């Protein structure tokens, strides 16, 4: 029946003796026959599944890294009750089944997903079954393809091809602002642009846009609900979902009037400038566009105390006294992640 | 000489397909996408610049295989003051990406898009690129 | 329903309204022709027949034309002339001003023509779009090339080239790489099909080695096809799963390989027209494939012409012979332009 | 050291393995194709010679997309005195494929495929490649 908690300390034992640090082999082979175990009077039979539960239990409780394992002459009928071993034993790459008496294939199905370098199933009744070792060791194969080694004879190859994909990005950089001229350059109109943004009276930015000036709104998609993005979701513009030609028109503003008219309309904003991440798409002679990254909380209303995150690309044509002129701008907005709240001011 | 709205409805127009071109040709045909870009096209991929035909070929050559799934997508036509006597527009992307290996992440992209003429035939290139996660500090 | 005297006469009124220098057909206000009304005909473009003649005409004399123009001829309907993709495939320039059209939809007929200028001015079809975008994007849906349109030059259309290549390298004869390999492998295959087509195969016991292996395969298709003889010693691994079974279609040794050739209907080789890769070369091995046409002389298969690919692996042996490890026959049909050019 | 019959068996499994793999990858990823010729590999296409990874690559970048479609194939174990310590393997197929602008052709090929050992793992590599048209008169 099952077994008293005070012999599984006991059994504990016996494997911690027969296992072996150096070559991090433990071995099972008769254990009912084992002296200790016979002399306590403590019955233990493997193919029972009480006992081999016990016994994977002990073995990844106990020793997690074990490579190699013996289980031979233990009169097993049915290899299900250890399919749980791949678990158990992950690190196992040596398994010895010899001397028992299950007589079909079938059972390694379901010991298939651990991997195995070596493996022995001689003296067992089904490897009588087989004609030639081709087919013994083809119907191995389909369960270890891996396996180099199968009854103490080396086998051929193992049968893969590498087609040898990528799987490494790019290392992540913060900002690129090419030459020092772009980074002070907009770093400074940044810095002016968004102390004019965030003083609550937007029309200084006025001398910052072009007469025929473009600006557009654009919100990640919320499959309303009163979601905090519902107040810019009025004025989100996003040609995949919106097919309608004369709506697209007004949705976009054309000139720096109605653009400023627009984001006075906006709610009133804190913009951590410190924190931006630019990237300088392009620069010509004619123009420079850039894009930052960052994150903002607004002041005003229920929904002030909300943190959002942005991203927002500038296109701009040179102005007098080294100033830039934005010809474009797009606003992408959305909640902030919880990373970004985080790390959301120093 | 011509109207304002045309300019608009054609930016979309040139956005919508080239959304798919663009990603359609990154997911399938990783090998050609890189054709798209002019020479003098600048990529800045997380803060990583790429400038040149050939580096940008090696550089989508050296990336995982992809497949993009797009959420939302906006345009801009672009002031003629910006690129004189050419038409060019402003793209920009918000969706998710799958790169190989690499766990799926939320991405912003934007592209400037010049059309160029031949005498034998009209097409669109990219003036510029500039991809960046949501979250590249993790 | 014209007379042809009729049709002769339009012939020559249309001969009369074209234009060689600029390639441009008037066709404007056809019925209102000074020539046609005075000779009392009356041709009716908005009518199906008529129409179809003239296109028919337009096809006859001249298909080079890059111009036409049909206005003021009151066509209410465009599917009569949706023909003139066929017609006038060369076509450029379309003008359709002044007429009857009511709908855009008409245009879908004739869509497939690509046009770099047309003209829509004047019909009942602009009255109903608000803006000039919609009205150009309308009609670009229909014809995405055309660079104007009613006299005023267009946004650049929306194209984008991925730049696909099509083109194949430009396909080579025979390669040996270093020119020894080329007398070395020459010889040995004259040497080798001089033996092969003797009809007494014993010797090439001394080309193979001691365990070489020998096989045939066959393009998969039934019964009586001249191929049918191989097709009971074709090997292939892709329609038989079976290994017991593939084992025995491959010969381990010599001595299989040879009595297994002597079963080979007897043949007869253009080792002049053979063409030979030589896919790999070692220390230790040299690979090289042999595509050639051979007939055979006796069964069935008599006075048939056969096409093959032969590939052979083969390892050094003394005063620059070659010893066969492993032999791969690959047997077809011969194509009518390999039989044409079979022989001298 | 072990038997004849499972060197076939092998083989066949092999071929059965490659055919699939580098058809695949040739029709859906070209780019990857490359990396399963060795440096030493010799690629012979249509009598056109091919030699070391790099030109194996930018060759197989050069070419049209494809779509091969296997008729059949046959395959061989090969005698250890031609790759001594090596395990190789011989394979013929036979088939139609579809490039880019090109009409349908029937092709004939064949590969040498070598297993390469490694402590960590085992790989093979294609050791060479010979790929001709039935009709490359034309």
């Amino acid at each position: 029946n099952e077994l008293k908690p005070e012999q599984v300390e006991q059994l504990k034992l016996i494997m911690s003796k027969r296992y072996d640090g150096s070559q991090q082999a433990l071995d099972l082979k008769g254990l009912r026959s084992d002296p200790d175990l016979v002399a306590q009077n403590i019955d233990v039979v493997l193919n029972r599944r009480s006992c081999m539960a016990a016994t994977l239990r002990i073995i990844e409780e106990n020793i997690p890294e074990l490579l190699s394992l013996n289980l031979s002459n233990n009169r097993l009928y049915r290899l299900d009750d250890m399919s749980s071993i791949v678990q158990k034993a992950p690190n196992l790459k040596i398994l010895n089944l010899s001397g028992n008496e299950l007589k079909s294939e079938r059972e390694l199905d379901k010991i298939k997903g651990l991997k195995l370098e070596e493996l022995w199933l001689d003296g067992n009744s089904l490897c009588d079954t087989f004609r030639d070792q081709s087919t013994y060791i083809s119907a191995i194969r389909e369960r270890f393809p891996k396996l180099l080694r199968l009854d103490g004879h080396e086998l051929p190859p193992p049968i893969a091809f590498d087609v040898e994909a990528p799987t490494t990005l790019p290392p992540c950089k913060g900002s690129y602002f090419g030459t020092e001229n772009l980074k002070s350059l907009v770093l400074h109109f940044l810095q002016q642009y968004y102390a004019i943004y965030d003083s609550g009276d937007r029309q200084g930015l006025l001398d910052a846009y072009h007469d025929g000036a473009c600006c557009s709104l654009s919100i990640p998609f919320i499959p309303p609900a009163r979601s905090s993005l519902a107040e810019y979701f009025k004025d989100s513009r996003n040609v995949k979902k919106l097919k309608d030609p004369t709506l697209r028109f007004r949705l976009l503003k054309h000139t720096r009037l109605n653009v400023v008219a627009f984001l006075n309309e906006l709610p009133k904003t804190q913009h951590d400038v410190n924190s931006f991440v630019v990237d300088i798409s392009a620069q010509t002679s004619t123009l420079l566009c850039f894009s930052v990254n960052g994150v903002f909380k607004e002041v005003d209303g229920k929904s002030r105390d909300s943190l959002r995150a942005f991203t927002r690309t500038f296109i701009a044509v040179p102005a007098s006294n080294s100033g830039l002129c934005i010809v474009n701008d797009e606003l992408f907005v959305r909640n902030a992640s919880s990373e970004e709240i985080q790390r959301a001011f120093a | 000489s011509v109207d304002f709205k045309t300019y608009v409805d054609q930016a979309c127009r040139a956005a919508e397909e080239f959304v798919n071109v663009y990603y359609t040709t990154m997911d399938k045909r990783r090998r050609l996408l890189s054709r798209l870009y002019m020479g003098t096209a600048t990529l800045v991929w997380n803060g990583n610049a790429v400038s040149g035909q050939e580096s940008l070929s090696e550089f989508f050559e050296m990336l995982p295989s992809s497949e993009f799934q797009i959420s939302v997508v906006d345009c801009q036509p672009v002031h003629d003051e910006a690129t004189p006597s050419q038409t060019t527009v402003l793209v920009v992307i918000c969706g998710s990406v799958k790169f190989e290996g690499n766990k799926q992440r939320d991405f912003n992209q934007n592209f400037i898009l010049t059309a160029q003429a031949s005498p034998s035939n009209t097409v669109w290139k990219i003036a510029s690129d500039c991809f960046r996660f949501q979250d590249w500090a993790s």
